[PDB]
């Protein structure tokens, strides 16, 4: 289904 | 100083080095 799971590294906001 | 990281996101790998906030 639409969901945006994709690999993310520790970036901090 | 922070690396404030979130619209233009400048990093490498993927991979999840510590456990903050963004490990996948």
């Amino acid at each position: 289904q639409l969901y945006e799971n994709k690999p993310r590294r520790p970036y901090i906001l | 100083v922070r690396r404030l990281m979130f619209s233009y996101i400048s990093d490498e790998q993927w991979t999840p080095f510590l456990y903050d906030f963004y490990h996948y």
